[PDB]
């Protein structure tokens, strides 16, 4: 949860941008910090889930096979002690989609591989700004994203911001908006 | 954990381990590739997906199957299709030509080629498993290739193993629909290798899939696609139960204790009920009760036998979806009311109930309709007799005039072998016969 | 002070055990998460009947979670009380039993069962005086009907004193979902005769008629049977853990219940049971209560009560009411029906009133029957399986396991005299 | 490129464990759609009846 | 007033030294700048017996980092803790000793030793009341092992009256990682007999199978079994730093465990390890901490302690708790396990209590005993050097820097003499 | 901070230094001009410019001409490419006495300019074949001045030795049993290769049908880099040059071990293994995993070193061990119990685009002092026997300076160094 170092003197704003390139530019031989923290993230997510491993490490992250980035949110505290308040990750994968009608697509999505927040900090409206500013960084809207597997509270949000219910499942595990712009189905329904 | 291991062989078992595997693959939502994009569920219901496919240490699913044949161009296709790097290289083992439809070629000759490497192929796939429940055999008993690997490779793997259950899906010839001109041999053949080296061995009739898809899906002209996508649904149906959580759950064990009254006894019917095309299933419910009762109609039978003319002993009922134990219990007691489906009187409850929440998964542009409930209705019935009475005509008719004793003889076989397999039949339906009449 | 123990053998008995723990914590006023959130101290007083405290105002129940199959074991970790119990009291074998009762009484069980009685030996011996054990299991299935006995066996041999309770499920051919299953209920039988003080048999065909007719649930599943069983489970034990005018433990239900050793085979019933749109087209109060503790459609087993006359019955009654109308009502009760009773036994029915109803019930009533009825069942279990052996339909799985006709025959000899026996006190 | 540090060795698990205070004791919610879900919202579950 | 001096040489010692400090820190709350950032005043009233005041509220760790490999050094010093210590403490050589015991020890080690015992009295001389020494090495290595002796004997040449302790990780042929570690064991034992109060023998072999077994970590590494034994070093000198009811200093101990001079190696252990899922389930009391402290598996030398006889233990506690709940359970523990103390010891067991437990822990005990099991270590060793020296497995490379082959005989001769003592007790 | 010298001689260390220069450019990110931890190898200008501490040094300008005219040309610095006029001509005579004087000094002080230049110098890495004339006669001068002029300081070669059926000169055994008196004299560890095994390796593994010199060059830079990655890069276990000397050189005379890395795999099999600690150490193990043409199980393991890189846990590492030592196999002398030298390094191995090797996530480099490499010398001294007994060419190398007795005086040596690992395998 508390973090005993200044994450001011190495992150320029509240919330930071972390593509693997930047995970490589902030390794942890010298910046331990970053990487204890998204462990730690990490390792809250899992226990909360209640799962028998961990899917948010630095590892697993700088060696993943597919570019990937990372959206850390903290809060400064004392002068070198701070806080840790959330997590946010998404990548680029290729996925084989099929909509209403059996019809199959398939495309390049932004598929989001976690969220989680602290959950001392659960509600009061958490994770609304890191939505807004990922948007807004690779600038794609949420029909063009894919969502792996959400919670009931993930499409309690799509609905509640960008109205987008209805969350159409796929074979793979995977849920998106029933909204498919993307068209040029292989196969005919 | 548990695991169980897929064999497939010949073009048939080789066609229908494709298939499955497919199904596997869409259902535990697994790339083509074998990439698992769904990183959530890799920490959840891990069991489901590890149950057939190994872990790697690089993220990637390698299924516990293996690809053998005698000749490599239905083993190329894989290679070459999709389903390319799915599989592990090592276990697509291919030999150098077939075995031309003979029993003997691939039984003596070229069988023991490459027994030696399957063998051990199977054995390094059983060493990384831990919870080993089972193993599913994927032939044909009228081919050459299928015919005489099975019969080499069955015995090998009961030495090995032993205790460990063996349950094989095989395509049994047709009364009518003939491919191979000496198919009978080969299957009076291998009933003597089946019988005695098995746990539970599913008959299956080409023609009955032809006349099923051409009834309930309206296709007039099915190949063999839509029969592997229809045996790749029983398969996964009856396996659902090890994967999945279920109420009443029938795993391995429960399924042979069942439907295995005596050891000779081990060859039951296999069906999937609510087979119907996307347009006509529009217009029915499709609830538990018609679905059982559909379970039973002789036109739903996936082997051409009529169950009127012969008893139900044990039936397996493995409902998937949204099913409560209510409605099953009216359905089987609307069941039992009418006399058309006669039971054996020493078996008063010859019926087994699994359910599974897991509700039935349907490919893209699938023959089948989405449907929020299925039964696979797994039935041990003295009908299957008939098939057998026809097959051992033929054999003794085509061996009267030892129309193609020369062939086998060339590679190996003893005369009386034939002799020993017919006579080995024939006491076995004396068995159904016995079994079959009330005390 | 009079602690007790609990096994859960099978996944009936598991899930049964799991709807149990859910209605006693709601009784006791316990989180699922595991601390204490009761109001009343009367929760908290005797406390120590079910669940061992963590000292930082924890408790955990004195469960003994075991199943052959991990299946059942980690579903139970996954369930909303799964969390509750004690990691170290699950254990697990390789796989299910198959339900094959020789699997789970001569070979797998008997590795199991080494570690099932160290832990139980371990759990007990931390209890300052341990009254006795009370265990859930299926007959139908193979893993309860083989292990269960088995450790109700062991346990006998390590504890001749302490009361034992199997409260159990057995199979009946109208909802019956298992080919084998009348093999493993004649199999248990015989242990359940020689090595339990007292049995509570109950039939899903009996839960299933209640809910249709008595209760009208709509789509009833195996959770509202369990909570029906769950409820009685409370009931018959409501005395150990609150305070009451007429109080009687396990022991005195067992003294007053059982006329003989060999009749303790009881037939329970629970008394509110009605709708939820009838809630306010019936009043609650003693008389009714009484009457349909009696009544043949509300009554836990699949038996007829009205074929087999009653040798003792017994009715706990839980929340503030007036010992005299009590006892105005079970003698009304008992004189109106006389054909229904011995007349050997001067007072067939004693009763037991506690100070505190379950939750949502003003006051409530739990029902005990010693009944002769309930050799119908036994009956019907016997036949089938002499149809069944008469031409030997599975017998060949557990010669190969290692039984032998001798031990099937003897079985079903032990209780066709346990039919006689009932049909000797049948006039 | 550069050489890749891991923190999983450096990695120091125990301090929580050896720690008795745990920020566990919170489940996630199974989806009801889900098998686990079904499974433990019926058989599992039951709904009020008095 | 009992400031301590803290050293760490060679790799291992190092790592253990900064997973120390960190914990320390922890239960001080200091920031890894230095800074106090408590909320309690009790930390600040005894801080001085391990930091350096540095007036700003900043506080220094009084450790001397020694080490002839740099890259050990840039590490520790990148680690999380690295700013807390000062650059004017750290030492470091050019190239390391290569595991050669001659080469840190005679000319290496003798070069280096000038400026290590320069910046270590610079150290000492800054204290109050110089209590003693304390040391964090490893027997297995060749640089901490040459360097542990050399230094060790200097410091008892200049300080023949403080207290010296070394926390030494002993090797083990199960988790061995170095072919020639048993020639440089059987070297430093012999200065580890002749020159130091007290040296606590922890083996790998032993903490990874705890980390295994009780602890039941998923993949225990470095930093686990070194924050075990920081935990148990922060345990043994509690006293110093928190009051308590009664006081058991580091001279205390040492008066109460060792019979004779010489018998100065001691097995420690720790109470409060428990598995994820049991820390809420577990009902943490003086009775199970000191059943824990006595099992065989929580003790962290891989020689069984049933086989041998305690000489003397003691078992040190943190937190608030009763006297007579911890005398009782020590007389529990003689009488039960009669057996496993020597008669000729009146009273085997020496108690300690403090007030104050490790931050986010309720209650803790640190177990250390001086047991005659210890002389199967030594044992092994002796076992493993005569079959090397049998046929001169690598005697060359030692005899390169001039060191003579008799030394090896005579600290072989020592070592049959340490394990003869050892046997001389054991009955 | 600690810095290696590098020097090449004769064509086969020339390549084998080409491609594991290319391996570390990869492994440190240094481009192939030279442009942009790595201080172990490279020397950082003040322009920027990085410069590999490599010696190249050949008789025949065309191997080194193939460089200065290749895609590393910018790499090294222009005094480092040291060449001559005429190639020894594969006669060891030749490449020592009559011609190696010529431009041994001029090495020399290029290697001496180069060790001033740093100050931590752990050693020294000589790329050579003991077949060839020049990388037998220079090597041999080079080697022994070297440690004439230095001594305590680490000496570490990499050695091609003759196949036993793959012979591409017919005066191999003559040069390699010349060579193998002075290895014995000066190297304090020769790592020694076989051509033939490598190629083994290639067909089985790899299931490359059309192996090159490139993949066996590739294959012994990846050794090379494995053993020096301790050095350069962070992890547990560090195993340091002296540390290794001191685990593996039992005796002053046997200090010639094995060598082999382990995850040798093909790309499309790779991804399907799942490459566990266990596996890939139980491997290790394999007889025909071996580089060099020997059986372990005939002889008996005398000391191990291993060193694990990637993701390694310690406690699968002793699971391993503990498997390994149970298994009787794999025989070890009875008065080295513990000879398992074990070494973990936290960063993984990288792939040369267009090499065969795949993107394994752990590796390890097994390195074991066997008694089983004496058939390499059984096998030389017979080819060297037969060619002697009647004085097939020591025309050409009496002519050259060398006297007569020098052959049997190495001959001699030879069989003493036979005899001395027939003795050091007995039990005691
Ligand atoms: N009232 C309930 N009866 C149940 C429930 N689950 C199963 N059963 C009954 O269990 C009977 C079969 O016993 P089991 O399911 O325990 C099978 P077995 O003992 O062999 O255990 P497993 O091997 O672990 O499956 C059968 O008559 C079912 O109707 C449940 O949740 N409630
Ligand atoms: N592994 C390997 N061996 C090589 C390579 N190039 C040459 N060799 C070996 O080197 C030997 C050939 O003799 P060289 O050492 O090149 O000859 P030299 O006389 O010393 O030097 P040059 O005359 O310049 O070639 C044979 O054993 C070859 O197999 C290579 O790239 N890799």
């Amino acid at each position: 949860m508390e973090i005993a170092f200044d994450l001011s003197t190495i992150f320029t704003d509240n919330i930071q941008r972390l593509t693997r390139t930047d995970l490589l530019k902030y390794g942890p031989k010298r910046y331990w910090a970053v990487a204890q923290s998204i462990d730690c993230l990490g390792e809250m997510s899992s226990k909360f889930h209640g799962w028998k491993r961990v899917i948010t490490m630095y590892d697993k992250i700088v060696d993943h096979d597919e570019e990937q980035t990372t959206y850390i949110m903290w809060e400064k505290v004392n002068g070198s002690k701070s806080i840790l308040k959330g997590l946010l990750r998404v990548g680029y994968k290729t996925l084989y989609l099929t909509d209403n009608e059996q019809n199959q697509y398939m495309e390049k999505a932004m598929c989001i591989l976690d969220f989680f927040v602290v959950p001392t900090e659960q509600r009061s409206g958490n994770g609304f700004k890191m939505f807004d500013e990922m948007l807004k960084a690779e600038n794609v809207t949420v029909d063009q994203c894919a969502f792996d597997k959400p919670s009931a509270a993930l499409q309690q949000f799509l609905e509640k911001y960008y109205d987008r219910k209805d969350l159409v499942w796929q074979s793979n595990k995977y849920a998106l908006c029933s909204n498919f712009f993307i068209g040029r189905h292989p196969t005919v329904p | 954990m548990r695991e169980v291991i897929s064999i497939h062989i010949g073009q048939a078992g080789v066609q229908i381990g494709n298939a499955c595997w497919e199904l596997y693959c869409l259902e535990h939502g697994i790339q083509p590739d074998g990439q698992m994009p769904s990183d959530r569920s890799l920490g959840g219901s891990d069991d489901s997906f590890s149950t057939f496919f190994s872990e790697t240490g690089s993220g990637r699913h390698v299924p516990r199957a293996v690809m053998v044949d005698l000749e490599p161009t239905v083993i190329d296709e894989i290679r070459t299709g999709t389903y390319r790097s799915l599989f592990h290289p090592e276990q697509l083992i291919t030999g150098k030509e077939d075995a031309a439809n003979n029993y003997a070629r691939g039984h003596y000759t070229i069988g023991k080629e490459i027994i030696d490497l399957t063998l051990d192929r199977i054995r390094r796939l059983a060493d990384n498993c831990t919870g080993l429940q089972g193993f599913l055999v994927f032939h044909s008993f009228g081919g050459g290739t299928g015919s005489g690997f099975t019969s080499l490779l069955m015995e090998r793997l009961s030495v090995d193993y032993g205790k460990k259950a063996k349950l094989e899906f095989s395509i049994y010839p047709a009364p009518q629909v003939s491919t191979a001109v000496v198919e009978p041999y080969n299957s009076i053949l291998t009933t003597h290798t089946t019988l005695e080296h098995s746990d539970c061995s599913f008959m299956v009739d080409n023609e009955a899939i032809y006349d099923i898809c051409r009834r309930n899906l309206d296709i007039e002209r099915p190949s063999y696609t839509n029969l592997n996508r229809l045996i790749g649904q029983i398969v996964s149906s009856i396996t659902a139960s090890l994967r999945f959580d279920g109420a009443l759950n029938v795993d391995l064990t429960e399924f042979q204790t069942n439907l295995v009254p005596y050891p000779r006894i081990h060859f039951p019917l296999a069906t999937f009920s609510p087979v119907i095309s996307a347009e006509k299933a529009y217009h029915e419910q499709l609830s538990v009760a018609e679905i059982t009762n559909m379970c039973f109609e002789p036109h739903n039978q996936m082997v051409k036998c009529d169950p009127r003319h012969g008893k139900y002993m044990a039936v397996c009922l493995l409902f998937r979806g949204d099913v409560v134990p209510k409605d099953v219990n009216a359905a089987i007691a609307t069941i039992k009311t009418k006399r058309s489906i006669q039971f054996v009187d020493w078996c008063p409850t010859g019926f087994k109930v699994g359910i599974n929440y897991q509700p039935p998964t349907v490919v893209p542009g699938g023959d089948l309709a989405k449907v929020p409930r299925a039964v696979c209705m797994l039935s041990n019935t003295t009908a299957i007799a008939e098939a057998w009475a026809r097959l051992d005509h033929k054999f003794d008719l085509m061996y009267a005039k030892r129309a193609f004793v020369h062939w086998y003889v060339g590679e190996g076989m003893e005369e009386g072998e034939f002799s020993e397999a017919r006579e080995d039949l024939a006491a076995l339906e004396k068995d159904y016969e016995e079994v079959g009449v009330d005390s | 002070m009079r602690e007790i123990v609990h096994i859960q053998a099978g996944q009936c008995g598991n899930q049964i055990g799991s709807k149990f723990w859910e209605v006693i914590s709601d009784e006791h006023g316990i989180d699922p998460s595991g601390q204490y959130v009761g109001d009343s101290d009367l929760q908290l007083e005797r406390i120590n009947v079910y669940y061992n405290e963590a000292g930082s105002n924890k408790y955990v129940p004195r469960a003994v979670l075991v199943d052959l199959e991990p299946g059942t074991m980690d579903s139970v970790r996954s369930g909303p009380f799964g969390q509750l119990f004690r990691p170290d009291n699950y254990v697990f074998g390789q796989s299910g039993a198959g339900n094959n009762w020789a699997k789970g009484h001569y070979t797998e069980g008997a590795e199991l069962v080494d570690n099932v009685l160290d832990v139980v030996r371990k759990e007990a011996e931390s209890t300052d005086c341990l009254q006795g054990f009370q265990l859930t299991h299926s007959l139908g299935g193979g893993t309860g009907s083989g292990m269960g006995t088995l450790l109700i066996s062991k346990i006998r041999e390590e504890y001749p004193d302490r009361i034992m309770n199997t409260f159990s499920v057995v199979p009946s051919p109208k909802v019956s979902d298992t080919v084998v299953e009348p093999y493993n209920a004649t199999l248990s039988v015989h242990q359940l005769v020689e090595n339990t003080d007292s049995t509570f048999c109950i039939d899903n065909e009996a839960l299933y008629d209640i809910c249709f007719r008595t209760l009208k649930l709509t789509t009833p599943t195996y959770g509202d049977l369990n909570h029906l069983v769950s409820a009685t489970m409370s009931g018959v034990t409501t005395c150990l853990r609150f305070p009451g005018q007429l109080n009687a433990d396990l022991r005195k239900l067992a003294v007053n219940m059982v006329p003989f050793p060999r009749l303790h085979f009881f037939m329970p019933g629970f008394a509110p049971l009605t709708s939820r749109s009838n809630q306010q087209y019936r009043a609650i109060t003693v008389p009714e209560l009484t009457q349909q503790c009696f009544d043949a459609k509300n009554m836990m087993a699949a038996c007829d009560p009205r074929h087999g006359r009653y040798l003792t019955a017994a009715a706990i009654f839980r929340g503030r009411m007036s010992m005299k109308e009590v006892d105005e009502q079970m003698l009304n009760i008992q004189n109106k029906n006389s054909s229904y009773f011995v007349d050997w036994i001067p007072n067939n029915v004693k009763t037991a009133v506690c100070d505190i109803p379950p939750r949502g019930l003003k006051m409530s009533a739990t029902f005990i029957g010693n009944s002769t009825a309930i050799q119908e069942l036994f009956k019907r279990i016997s036949e089938q399986f002499t149809a069944m052996f008469r031409r030997k339909a599975f017998l060949h799985w557990y010669t190969g396991e290692g039984m032998d006709e001798m031990e099937f025959t003897e079985a079903e000899s032990n209780m066709n005299d346990l039919v006689s026996e009932y049909q000797q006190y049948q006039e």
